[PDB]
């Protein structure tokens, strides 16, 4: 795990590279040596601005802050639905890897009604016709294509909780 | 088989008005390395008496420092110091000292009336911690046999749903005072594969069938916590009228009565239940709408009569229970409350307070009234039991009784001649704790240190350090002070080590600024 | 510059390790490769909640957003300040290496009224006495200390720009 | 030694009302990969005219792309594609049909009369990169040389420093209407080292020392651009009385005299500054408080006299400014023009539009009011000079003359006589044109790819494109509804490519979402 930080003097220089630091005598230390310069020439370090801001000082650890939990597919589903207003009420993106899931259903609309549909849910079919292939945008479409006042049926899959 | 709750739930429960305090920490794997070293610095400044001393009273001169928050420290820093209890009331003896030095103006008799500093509540889980003891080995099992038979008495009469009212009681307030004809009824109840074939549950002909529910859960489950019981509007229950046909019982339905705009709740009677009638249970309010049997100078005669016949059922459980407190298992003496009150009675001496009555009145507000009237005012925090607001309010009836015992002088009226004898037993508890041969420093620590090592892995000291550390964030600017004012804090520089602390838990060195 | 990220399934597991990806496809297939599963059961990525959150959706890149500018001492300065008031109106912090230098100074104050006296500047003496060994709070109290009526003499360091 | 600007200033001031445009990007190293393909994926897509043109229409239809909007886009494009300029024309000129299609039940003398759609602000910007040229060649120098004959003709006489009224001047609201004795006077001036030892620079009695100061800068600095002088108030000015006393010399000081409340701006004559008088120059208005000059039917003869005067001092220079705007240099013939007028004809005659008059419009709406009438109101746009109030104010007379010469029909009395022979001079251009032989697609594309490579590394077409992406990003899925609608744009699939770039300038592909 090895953190690369770029690094300039405040006052104007080239680009330095500084590998991650424990504390801030170290990082000092390593920004003094990558400019060549004595580590008590150091003052302060400020972050994402050369100006002297006092709220932008750097005073501890960087660091990947981040935590990521993968949703994997769980139950399969089947539901029908009565296409009875014009919108269905429901937003549709992709993973950006051939699965397009519904990322929002707004409150109040038909598809809000249906217990068995949830946010987060993948949506494999449209009748029985697959949607292998489809782009967020495709799916959309031809769900608005669909006739309004007749029931069509959804495969749907949950991510498992 | 007592259903005790085990001491890490005893102690969350009377430590606090705490799932976070039992288990893991939630702090994040981001600033996870940066906090470990924070709150390990924090617990060596925590253990060391010159900056905890001076963090507690800096921390009482906020106004903004309120009541509810002086308590929450305390029962933090029991927690955070559970595992050292030696250290711990070696800074409650000190914390002691400061307020009875504070208090040097006021009235000898005012001391520890009440629970509004740090070191009141600190001493309050002190007794908690050293009398959890005497509840597993002697009181816990007269004061359970007592909650049993209060709430087989109750039951031996109405009782009425929505206000909690019954024919029998301790308390006159709670007098169901309709004369209710009241028809005793022998059901012949099956659960759903659980525990015996068919049980014998008694009823009484005016119980609503969530009363009739709950009497025959209780039928099922005698030697189970009530935790795990179902609860009872988690099961149904039929009734088998005949070989051809059976009936779903509720509290309302299509049959329910209807009485000047108001539902009248099902009861037994309400759908004929004959005597014997067998039962079957599986698993499955606004006053001014609903009513059960309240169809709605001195007290007559009957109702004093039902006060009195409780009274009589549960005398001798109670005395039992009275007996239990104030008294000396000459087996294993109580080592912690001759520890105390001799403290007590040595702080008195060292100001010339030598009045008997005084000294009575530091004893009792200590032990007696710090923890015993809450325990009996809330056995749930001793026993995995069910709270119901009327046993509560018998309960209070006799939590009373137990207050005018310690003291030294309508309502009132129905304990009046037991009281005398009860101060007589409590007197004589006193007494026979200053009579039993004093313990040295050494033995009380090594008895502290005992329980602190019983109990090591229960609380998660971490998490309350942390919480601890908030209010050392809040007030980070006085507390410098307060130490820069302290000799001893300055001349061990423990400024730094403190803003050492607050630097790591906020990873930012910027977080440490001075005026001038 | 090797990023390292800790991951969970969203309906509980252990806590993997994932190295750094450059799109989404190639994070599922890292995520599917630690917990041994056909890429293809990945859903989608929350971060830092195990819940269904669309807000928390992971869709791009995670990566060093830092850029760490750094302060050279700079001009020497000496200044003559007459303490007429308590409050000389200054913050006094230091960057954990020995030098203690001015965070913040407070507006209408004696120091705010002085042109050569800026933020940022690193204090060196206080009439002569150098503050090497001085804690940013015993500095504070040295200043305090100071006679009122009386001028005093700071030695003084800007960074440079 | 003509003050001509760069190309990519003039581009710059007359493009926008734009230091980003030709330096570097500003994106940060956080989001430099990602906004680095993003932005390319979007060239692309600019460079694609099946989605620039549905681009464009989509935009246009929302009603909050308001007017500053459009003409922003215009120049942004025009940029963004300035290294393209082949296909930048094949865009306006199809953008063009479409504007005369949507057109084509007004009025035909209509067109192109004001800039409030994309196109004619592309229109315009086109017209500026290809008449840039014959500033540089042709026009610039006449262009120049009258503005120079103005500015000496107007500091013959005195001027207001407050209110910028002069006694010469081409515009009668601009008339010092005080009959204010002028003497002229030669001073012998000095500057730092600077230029010359002595210069004799001639000045007004009635002049504020900032006026005789702004007079010695141009005397001192006549071979240097504006840009690099010292301001006026950036210098100091000595007065050599003798050779035993100088005296510093302001506009305001100790001896300033007050009138009825204002005080008066020191000139010339109030420091009784003689003749021939030495002074030295170094380095260094509320008008109800101050005042210079102004002490406060038909026009009096003397001041058209004066209107006159000035007329006629400037009219060999602006006579030769007209021609050099109105006429052919048969030594390199304007290809643009010619270009794009034939494109006009060629789109009147598909409609049927043969009225003279009619084509006469849209010829004047193409380029002498688009471009020629701002250039001669801005010539800070041109050249590196300063932007005076009063010489804009004749300036804008002059505009009004040019105006009116490519017109078909009390303040215009001044040039009216000489109208009719400019209205004979731009129809003989108009003529001119139309027969000189015709340009191929071909040869018109050599040309403007020509500017394209010459024009290579000026302009930051990275910042240009992403300013783009910040509309297209605002109307995402109005975008998105209209190349849905385009049969061809679906058939290649752009919704994709698109999208692709908005999930990389977001860095998120959940910044692509549809609604159902």
């Amino acid at each position: 795990p090895r953190l690369v930080f770029h690094t300039q003097l405040a006052h104007g220089s080239p680009t330095g590279r500084i590998e991650g630091f424990t504390n801030v005598k170290e990082l000092y230390g390593k920004i003094a040596e990558a400019f060549r310069l004595p580590a008590a020439e150091v003052m302060f370090c400020t972050l994402n601005t050369h100006k002297v801001d006092m709220d932008k000082l750097l005073g501890g650890q960087i660091g990947l802050e981040d935590f990521i939990f993968a949703h994997v597919k769980g139950q399969r589903k089947e539901v029908e639905v009565f296409k009875s207003e014009e919108a269905l009420g429901l937003t549709i993106t992709d993973n950006g890897a051939g699965y397009a899931f519904i990322k929002r259903i707004k409150e109040g609309s038909v598809i809000d009604h249906i217990q068995l549909i949830s946010v987060g849910d993948m949506i494999e079919a449209i009748n029985g016709q697959s949607l292998l292939g489809c782009r967020h945008y495709e799916v959309a479409r031809l769900l608005k294509e669909l006739p309004r006042g007749r029931t069509f049926t959804l495969k749907l899959t949950e991510p498992r909780k | 088989g007592i259903p005790f709750l085990e001491y890490k739930h005893f102690v969350t429960r009377t430590f606090f008005p705490t799932h976070p305090l039992l288990g893991e920490w939630n702090i994040p794997e981001h600033c996870r390395p940066s906090m470990e070293e924070g709150i390990s610095l924090f617990s060596s400044l925590l253990n060391n008496k010159h900056f905890l001393i001076v963090f507690v009273h800096a921390l009482e001169q906020q106004k903004d420092f309120a009541v509810r928050d002086r308590c929450s420290l305390a029962s933090l820093l029991t927690i955070a110091l559970h595992g050292k209890l030696e250290y711990y009331t070696s800074i409650m003896k000190e914390l002691l000292v400061d307020l009875i030095d504070a208090s040097a103006a006021k009235n000898p008799k005012l001391m520890l009336r009440r629970t509004e500093s740090v070191v009141e509540k600190m001493l309050t889980n002190w007794m908690s911690i050293c009398m959890y003891g005497c509840l597993r080995e002697t009181v816990g099992e007269p004061f359970f046999l007592l909650l049993c038979a209060i709430k087989q008495q109750i039951n031996k009469g109405s009782i009425d749903a929505i206000t909690g009212k019954a024919r029998y009681t301790l308390n006159e307030e709670w007098l169901l005072r309709e004369n209710i004809e009241a028809k005793p009824r022998n059901l012949n109840v099956s659960f759903q594969g659980c525990g015996m074939d068919s049980l014998s549950v008694r009823a009484m002909d005016t119980d609503t069938l969530t009363q009739v529910k709950e009497k025959i859960l209780e039928a099922f489950c005698k030697n189970v916590p009530y935790s795990q019981w179902p609860r009872a509007e988690d099961v149904d229950l039929e009734w088998f009228a005949s070989s051809t046909q059976s009936y779903v019982l509720r509290d309302l339905d299509d049959t329910s009565v209807v009485e000047d705009g108001r539902k009248k709740l099902n009861t037994l009677a309400h759908y004929k239940i004959p005597e014997g009638a067998s039962l079957a249970m599986s698993l499955t309010l606004d006053t001014e709408k609903y009513f059960h049997l309240v169809l709605p100078k001195v007290l007559p005669e009957i109702y004093l009569t039902r006060l009195l016949s409780t009274k009589g059922t549960l005398q001798k459980f109670l005395d039992d229970l009275f007996k239990a407190i104030l008294s000396i298992r000459e087996d294993k003496p109580p080592l912690a409350v001759k520890y105390f009150f001799d403290f007590l009675e040595e702080q008195a001496e060292k100001r010339g307070i030598s009045d008997p009555d005084t000294l009575h009145i530091w004893k009792t507000n200590s032990l007696p009234l710090r923890f015993w009237v809450n325990i009996l005012k809330n056995p749930q925090f001793v026993f995995d039991i069910e709270k119901t607001d009327h046993i509560d309010a018998c309960l209070s009836v006799i939590a009373q009784a137990f207050i005018d015992a310690c003291s030294i002088s309508t309502n009132k009226l129905l304990y009046a001649k037991e009281i005398p004898e009860y101060r007589k037993t409590v007197q004589r508890y006193y007494k026979q704790i200053q009579d039993m041969t004093p313990l040295s420093e050494q033995e009380m620590n090594a008895h502290l240190a005992e329980e602190s090592r019983k109990y090591q892995n229960e609380f998660n000291t971490n998490v309350a350090m942390a919480e601890i550390y908030k209010y050392a964030k809040r007030y980070r600017p006085q507390i410098m002070a307060a130490l820069e004012a302290n000799p001893t804090a300055r001349r061990t520089q423990l400024q730094h080590k403190f803003e050492q602390v607050v630097a790591l838990m906020e990873n930012n060195i910027y977080e440490c600024y001075s005026e001038a």
